[PDB]
């Protein structure tokens, strides 16, 4: 149980949301550097 | 002259006679001697537009600094290192950015499986204890035997143990990329000089330069010579390059015992006259192919899935120390591939993929 | 890597100035001039909507551009003056936080070589972007410079593909009944044959980036919609 919410705060509190997107198919829109 | 007991007052199997290290490990081994002779001079070269020189160019004075950064109470002794280093160029900017000496975890050796996030700890933005990045084998320490083409015992078992054999080997130290070798240095390690200004000038007072030490070793490193960005078209004739080269000749081979040479530039743009009226002026040519769009396919279908394997290009050797003068030939192209990623610059036989 | 995913983008980007590039230099010759770029400059350009001053440094037009918003005659000015009567118009290097013009100059074949690096050394600043056009079948002057065995230098081409940080090349399509042996022969003892000199035309693109090596691609451009093909 520690762990879990260890796991779901680390996960939720990484969400940078990739301001990189190409600017500002394969990948459909190419998004993946470090994506999905 | 120099007195003993210098860090680099090590034998050469040829010779037995000093040979201060390059501070690359392969850059040691190919040349030959672990190092060079002093009082030879190396030419390293890239023939395009990449700009890999700029690395070495940089570490050579680097490792030099860390010689004269540690004063400190030896296993008995006082250990000398001091080196002055000398730089033919006027950019000052190039001072304040050095790699520094390398410690930290290098490589991986988890107790357990090597896995993703769900075995040991978190999602990977927070990187797992031990090590990330997969790259099993990153190069260490220095040897007095790493020479390629050579005989056994290529490896020095990371031996932490201070002593009189640890002049050959495991004293020298590592460096990466973010490391900085931190703070800048004063005119007590570090002196430029203005290539625009005459030669008239400039030998006179590289020569009051390099005089007012005594006893001390002398290191001199051009990163760029001879470049339309920071050069005049009235140094380009014939007469001055050559005529300073030779002075740089005649005084190193003056002091072969604490001072060396080394410079290296793009020769893409070179006209083939000049530039081999000037290689034959020192005493070892090295040149760097760097890898192509043709080729950086089949480059990664044969490295394929691999994280550091991938290389930057192969090396040639045209001369080197005074022991090819005796009538041997050793000139050897393409066939020793080197590698510049974010660690371990390498050198791995092999040609084409 | 996850930017500029297509060739057509990256030069829609270069184009329209959405990257800044410090240099960019573009080669042509008498088979197909050079001077299409520059509508393709002002079309692409204006997307973003750069009305920023167009200033057209001139040595040999006789002509003044409508497309351009400046016209300088330099046939009267040295070096010294030539740089000094542009950092007014143009963003010179002060403002540490302002805009960037555009610079079009119509010929560098006029320049002598020994001032060609300080002309690229006085000017180049964050926010100008120069634009030339290189004439290949004009061969500089040299009785000067006297090119004997101790008065040596590199040649003007080598520096211009040097101190370049992107390079496109110019050519004519040949659409008739024209061949590059025949034509290449026919200008040589100048008869100028039927099939020359059109608006639909063909480019070699060469983009430099730090820290590796360039990309080179080819590309098919007309000069009537202002659209684009990438070699197949």
């Amino acid at each position: 149980l520690a762990d879990c919410k260890g796991q779901i705060n680390s996960q939720l509190r990484r969400l940078r949301e990739l301001r990189a997107k190409k600017e500002e198919a394969r990948g459909k829109k190419g998004t993946i550097y470090e994506e999905e | 002259g120099l007195d003993s007991s210098h860090v680099g007052v090590r034998p050469s199997p040829a010779t037995s006679q000093p040979t201060t290290s390059t501070g690359s490990a392969d850059l040691d081994s190919i040349l030959g001697h672990m190092g060079l002779p002093l009082g030879n001079s190396v030419l390293v070269e890239e023939q395009s537009t990449t700009e890999f020189h700029s690395i070495l160019g940089k570490l050579f004075a680097a490792q030099g600094i860390v010689h004269n950064r540690i004063s400190d109470s030896s296993a008995d002794k006082t250990r000398n290192g001091d080196t002055h280093v000398i730089v033919l160029s006027l950019n000052q900017m190039f001072a304040k950015e050095l790699p520094g000496i390398y410690k930290g975890s290098r490589k991986q050796m988890k107790k357990n499986l090597i896995s993703e996030e769900e075995s040991k700890v978190t999602v990977q933005n927070l990187n797992e204890t031990q090590r990330s990045t997969p790259s099993r084998y990153k190069d260490l320490k220095i040897a007095w035997k790493y020479k390629l083409a050579d005989e056994k015992r290529l490896g020095s078992p990371d031996r932490d143990d201070i002593q009189q054999n640890s002049e050959y080997k495991d004293y020298n130290h590592q460096f990466d990329i973010t490391t900085r070798l931190m703070p800048a240095p004063i005119a007590s390690e570090l002196t430029f000089i203005a290539p625009t200004q005459p030669v008239s000038t400039i030998l006179s007072q590289i020569e009051q330069t390099i005089k007012r030490n005594d006893k001390k070793l002398i290191r001199i490193v051009i990163p760029s010579l001879l470049h339309p960005a920071m050069y005049p078209p009235k140094m380009f004739e014939s007469s001055e390059i050559i005529g300073l080269m030779h002075g740089v000749r005649s005084l190193v081979k003056k002091y072969y015992e604490r001072v060396v040479l080394f410079a290296s530039i793009s020769i893409d743009i070179i006209t083939p006259p000049l530039l081999v009226l000037l290689r034959n002026m020192f005493d070892s040519v090295i040149n760097l192919e760097p890898f192509n769009q043709e080729m950086t396919e089949f480059l990664e279908r044969v490295y394929k899935s691999q994280p550091g394997k991938i290389q930057h290009g192969l090396v040639h050797i045209l001369k080197l120390p005074v022991f090819t003068d005796r009538g041997e030939m050793r000139v050897l192209k393409s066939e020793w591939a080197f590698k510049n990623g974010r660690k371990k610059f390498e050198i791995e036989q092999w040609g084409i993929p | 890597a996850s930017s500029s995913h297509n060739p057509v983008i990256l030069l829609k980007r270069i184009l329209s100035l959405t990257e800044s590039s410090p240099f960019i230099l573009c080669l042509d010759s008498i088979a197909q001039t050079s001077y299409k770029l520059i509508q393709e400059f002002v079309h692409q350009s204006k997307s973003k909507g750069n009305e920023y001053p167009i200033v057209y440094i001139s040595f040999e037009t006789v002509n003044k551009p409508s497309y351009c918003t400046q016209f300088i005659d330099a046939t009267q000015m040295d070096f010294v003056h030539l740089v000094k009567q542009i950092i007014s118009y143009l963003p010179a290097a002060t403002a540490t936080q302002a805009k960037k013009h555009m610079v079009i100059i119509d010929s560098l074949n006029y320049i002598s070589t020994e001032y060609i690096t300080r002309f690229l050394s006085e000017i180049a600043s964050p926010h100008c972007t120069m634009v030339a056009t290189y004439h290949k079948d004009i061969k500089d002057e040299n009785r000067t410079v006297i090119p004997d065995w101790n008065n040596n230098y590199p040649d003007k081409l080598t520096l211009l593909q040097f101190m370049a940080t992107t390079i496109v090349d110019i050519d004519v399509v040949l659409t008739g009944t024209l061949d590059t042996e025949e034509v290449s022969e026919l200008l040589n003892e100048f008869r100028i044959p039927r099939g020359l000199n059109n608006d639909i035309f063909q480019l070699r693109l060469v983009n430099k980036r730090k820290s590796g090596r360039s990309l080179e691609y080819d590309f098919i451009v007309n000069s009537n919609t202002h659209e684009y093909e990438l070699l197949s």
